[PDB]
């Protein structure tokens, strides 16, 4: 039973700062404190096969080491399927022979757990392809558990990780999908990623898609 | 780690240097000031006293306020830590009715809340008037020299302090004359169970008033005068309530639900003392000419956990406190410059001030208001200079030429009265009107000629007032002999008001002191 | 670590050499006496007893009182260790009116002062109470037969002249008349009034109705009754006497932990007034307007260990940190008044302890030597004005001839309808009233008042000066001026030389009382 | 919450004596005490220099190792710059090729900081000079530090350490000063140090020159 003098000492730990590194610094370190729940484990191999991270400031479509590439993708989709005009985001991988991975900078990554959600589901597409689409095959490891989600009681675990079009599709799911939708399937690996990995949505997967959350949690580990 | 030796929760460095709370992300933020950053904000720059858990010396600590965690009805400027959030709760009479123990009297009360000359006093106090108007007294009750009057009114509480009041009301006197204390007026049940918070009536406006020996109660103590008293009483038109400080306890915030009960071990008989011990305060009648106490956390340089507040100017504190502001340079009260106002001290804190002027090779105070230093037991008055004082301090009269602007602006003239637009400032100055006929050599009439007919004006709910020359020329208009001379019609101050007779037991208008403020000929002008 | 025998916050060391507390930063700093930082900053240097928790052997510790972290309304001199923080409280009685026990009534204006004792201790404080013996017979106004019975009541207030504040609790005074003669037993009402009577105030304020002995309002009131006799006496000598005694109730004390100042039940006057008035020595000064202002100084007691590890005090030192003297150029002086203006009176031991030291310094004059002379525990000290005549209460009743005059010596605006000059108060309060009468070329005289009681023609005014009334008691008329040429005299009264009632003989002239000239014109111009 | 009984233990142990050493044994216990707050860092280095400690009685102008030299020297002023005659003192250095500091014996030196203090202060110059006068050079490591006194506000720091000299100088210090004037540079830090040694006057230092206090804290330590 806290006494109320207890209580303050709690809130005021919350409440009262003293020393400030300033706003850049604090936009900084920010970013860093996401990267520190990513596991290693992953981004020694992101700078192995030559992996940069940026956190600029500002529309991050006006950055040096990403100019005007194709207007195209510049248009894009949240982890939640909706919409969103790339200049006004905050995150984004690279395909190509050099990947790269930037990021805006802000005092949200600490607050706000939509955004890193995002940046960590951006992340996830790194690995599921940029990391995983070398040595894949045969692949069916991961391929048996995405079926168990599709026909199954209950379609959230679906509605949940499915794009509008893989919940859809009536017939069970051929083993030469991942082939011809190496991206589908790979965004949904992305996604599954994010939701565990960010702290507070990792009991959601383990509840809503609860095998997605049961391979993601020995997979890392182990 | 971090030094906070009140325990408030603000660690000293802040509480000196400053500070500020900000919401960002909805998220409660007390960190350093930073003027670039803030100042866009609009947030406010708060320094306190690292030694006081409330540097106002008040119940609720520096941490609570700024940050928001208290009582709601402590006002928002009692939300500085250098303004003090403590009740200030007086009595206000509506409506009177003396009887002998119809026949009766029922006359309508102006109470007005009054500061004293005197230091401190642990208790607040309010003046009645009484309507002396047509509906004489005695003579209608009937009242022989062997008699008894039995006196009756409705009354109510209001707070006009900072902090809210529960289940406990003051004591009050009725006062008449001097020291004749008719009555003790004390709550019912002991413990009524309700709220006056900061700014608001008990009951409030819209529910019926308290009556002193309810009709429903029997038991009640009777007030009673005698003949000689209720002679004063009428010959005075005037009586006083002086209520004392017994606020109760005290509603505290509390920090596992935020739940804000009564504490019982808090009382505001032991936290006032201290305040009046350790704040400036002043009086300000400049939002509608009524007196609003305020009391700012000054520096007291004898006393070491006192000089440990932050410095306090003059400037300052009103705009903390009254809420002034300057917004191009200059100090102002909603529009009005700080030159509009006079300002009076006690015997102590104006010899200081003269001793900081003359240190200040100084002589106009009004030129150096962020140089003045405040100290704890100051004690500062400031008034509309527009008007002439009591010893109240209330505002009962004004300079001959101010009252004709006001007046000048006329906007339409009949012989059933006089329409114009008058400051609502000037209407509290003014008992009423009386008008004369004047002949072209001289001769005047007075169309109502008793002290007790001047209430010819009327509100209206248009807002501009209409002088009514009907009412006591027997309903009938103004009746012009010759349209070449004119029609004469003056104003009444306050202070300058009879309500009795005079010693002949004249009822003439005659030697009143009145006001110019129209004249035309009769003809097409009149 | 560093010793704090009666653990007051303060280190031994600090209260034996000497310390004080400053401010640096918004944050107050208790530190060793350094004169070259400290004399400058205007600050204090304190010194008290490391073994003593309070040196004052009051409530307050020496910690909390240098500090700041007491009751804000404890007096600015009592936050010195070395001055007892006590409530001295007596009652005042402004107006009295005597009738017969069921107009005709008498209601008369008193003036009460508080009074020292030539007595040692008592526990308990007292004032006397003058009755206006002017114009309005007593008993034949009341019209009281042998076989009567009177009946009194009257408007009074408490004040508070100690260092300290007073909560929820009056103390109980006894009416008393000649010698022995209890009239009543004054006591509070509710028994809590739940109100405060801080230090060098009046309860209720000044600003506020007085306190009634049986109040209009209340009926069960007991009625104040004197016989015939005792009215008698009462109309004899014009005045009575207010016995207070010390039960002021329970101590607010300070809680650190939210600075909070609440009444601690566990803390009370009665059992800390006998320590502090056993090892303080009492100093008594009517040097500010010739009113009683007792305080007590921590003063050592040779036979008594404890006391004896106090700080050495002197009479020179207690005037300055008890009644605020100071020696602006090596002159003691009480606001420009040097202390040669004051007489020094003690009680028999304080005096013949006095005489030793003296002695033993091989001096005789004590005004040359007041930083050489110690106090001690339970020495009486009084200090009056020189000027002044005191009674056997010391109080002041008159003064010399030559200072009076001195006082009028300032007219402004005369007249034949009054005179008008701002004057002294120290002055006024020796005064009576005046008397004024029209002097002959020849050398006759003619009072315009021939009357004891037809003096109160000095009345205040709010201006700030008085204003003597020739036509109070000429029949409301201008004083009458037959020859400019003889001069109209005018004159005061010293309250000693002020008769009440009429002589031996029935004669109620104004001739055989005692006056002093200050005021004579011819009459015309001059006049 | 100390019971009756708890308290009076407390006081007791400091009011209650049993055996005793008898007054002169008493007396030398006191000096040792006092050198017991002075780090041996120095001690050892006084000696090393040929340093003699004595503790003497009553007037120390009458010694041995000390006759009549320079009556001049015999007025002196205390740590707070207030004169005082050396036959009333209790504590001096001597300055010359065999250098030697001798005290007088008292109670006093457990009771009276303000002695102690002045004996600190006394040991302040044995080093400032006659330990630091040699390899002073270049000497700027403590001339800046003493430069922030003089300008900054607050004259608190210079009202407690500077001479009425160094105080009144308006010019800032010149690197020179040093040499016309090893004699008062050396007092200051004679005096910085007896405040910083003598426990209870340490904080005074902290509080009213931070720098001086800054300075001989990191000094000593390392
Ligand atoms: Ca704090
Ligand atoms: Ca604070
Ligand atoms: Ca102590
Ligand atoms: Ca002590």
């Amino acid at each position: 039973n806290k006494t109320q003098e207890e209580h303050l000492k709690e809130i005021m730990k919350h409440i009262v700062k003293i020393e400030v590194k300033g706003e850049e610094a604090v936009k900084k370190e920010a970013a860093e404190k996401l990267l520190e729940k990513v596991p290693s484990d992953v981004l020694e191999m992101y700078k192995a096969i030559g992996g940069k991270i940026y956190i600029v400031d500002g529309d991050i479509t006006k950055h040096i080491s990403l100019e005007a590439l194709s207007e195209d993708k510049k248009k894009i989709k949240d982890i939640y399927g909706k919409d969103a005009l790339l200049h006004e985001h905050y995150v984004y991988a690279k395909e190509g022979y050099e990947p790269v991975l930037v990021i805006q900078s802000s005092e949200d990554y600490v607050e706000n757990t939509e955004k890193a959600l995002n940046v960590y589901y951006e992340i996830g597409k790194i690995l599921s392809r940029d990391i995983l689409s070398k040595i894949n095959q045969p692949y069916q490891k991961f391929l048996d558990v995405l079926n168990t989600i599709k026909n199954a009681s209950d379609s959230d675990g679906q509605d949940l990780l499915f794009t509008n079009q893989l919940k859809e599709h009536p017939t069970d799911f051929s083993v030469e999908f991942l082939e011809q939708n190496s991206n589908e399937v790979q965004e949904v690996f992305a996604k599954a990623f994010a939701y565990y990995i960010e702290p507070q949505h990792r009991d959601v997967l383990q509840l809503y898609a609860p095998e997605a959350f049961n391979y993601m949690d020995k997979f890392n580990e182990q | 780690t971090v030094p906070d030796r009140d325990n408030d929760g603000i660690p000293d460095s802040l509480e000196v240097e400053g500070y500020t709370v900000d919401v960002k992300n909805k998220r409660t933020f007390l960190s350093p000031w930073i003027s670039n950053i803030h100042e866009k904000k609009g947030l406010t720059k708060y320094k306190s006293s690292p030694e006081k858990w409330s540097t106002a010396s008040d119940p609720y600590s520096d941490f609570e306020k700024v940050t928001g965690r208290i009582d709601k009805n402590v006002s928002p400027e009692a939300r500085h830590p250098l303004v003090a959030a403590y009740p200030i709760v007086h009595v206000d009479m509506e409506n009177i009715i003396l009887s002998k123990n119809t026949r009766t009297i029922s006359k309508n009360t102006s109470t007005s809340r009054t500061h004293t000359s005197e230091p401190g006093s642990n208790s607040n106090s309010s003046t009645v008037a009484i309507d002396h108007s047509l509906s004489t007294w005695a003579e209608t009750m009937g009242l022989n020299t062997a008699d008894t009057a039995r006196l009756n009114a409705n009354i109510r509480y209001v707070n006009t302090g900072t902090a809210p009041i529960y289940n406990v009301l003051p004591t009050t006197s009725l006062v008449l004359g001097k020291n004749q204390t008719l009555a003790t007026i004390k709550a019912k049940e002991n413990q009524l169970s309700q709220i006056l918070a900061p700014n608001n009536y008990y009951p409030s406006k819209n529910l019926a008033p308290i009556a002193l020996n309810a009709q429903d109660d029997f038991s009640s103590t009777p007030i009673t005068m005698n003949y000689n008293q209720f002679l004063e009483l009428e010959k005075t038109k005037q009586l006083r309530l002086d209520t004392d400080q017994v606020y109760g306890n005290i509603a505290t915030y509390n920090f596992e639900n935020g739940r804000v009960r009564v504490d019982t071990g808090s009382n505001w008989s032991e936290v006032l003392p201290q305040i009046q011990e350790t704040t400036a305060r002043i009086i300000f009648n400049g939002k509608d000419l009524n007196l609003v106490e305020r009391r700012i956390a000054a520096v007291n340089p004898s006393d070491p956990l006192e000089t440990t507040k932050p410095d306090m100017t003059l400037k300052e504190a009103l705009k903390i406190a009254f809420g002034f502001n300057e917004p191009n340079g200059n100090l102002q009260y909603q529009g009005k410059d700080i030159t509009e106002f006079d300002f009076n001290f006690d015997q102590q804190t104006s010899q200081n001030i003269k001793n900081q002027l003359a240190e200040l090779n100084a002589t106009n105070i009004y030129t150096v208001l962020d140089k003045i230093k405040l100290n704890a037991k100051m004690n500062i008055l400031i008034r509309d200079k527009r008007f002439h004082y009591d010893r109240n301090n209330i505002a009962v009269g004004a300079d001959e030429s101010v009252v004709k602007e006001a007046h000048r602006e006329v906007i339409n003239s009949s012989t059933e009265g006089l329409l114009l637009n008058i400051d609502k400032d000037i209407r509290k100055i003014l008992s009423g009107y009386i008008v004369e006929i004047e002949d072209t050599e001289g001769l005047k009439e007075v169309i109502n000629d008793r002290y007790d007919m001047l209430n010819i004006s009327s509100l209206r709910q248009d807002g501009k007032t209409f002088i009514d020359f009907k009412k006591y020329n027997d309903k009938l208009p103004l009746y012009i002999s010759n349209p070449n001379y004119k029609v004469n019609v003056y104003a009444v101050t306050k202070e300058n008001t009879i309500i009795n007779p005079s010693e002949n037991g004249d009822t003439s208008t005659n030697g009143i002191k009145k006001i110019l403020i129209f004249s035309k000929k009769g003809y097409e002008i009149g």
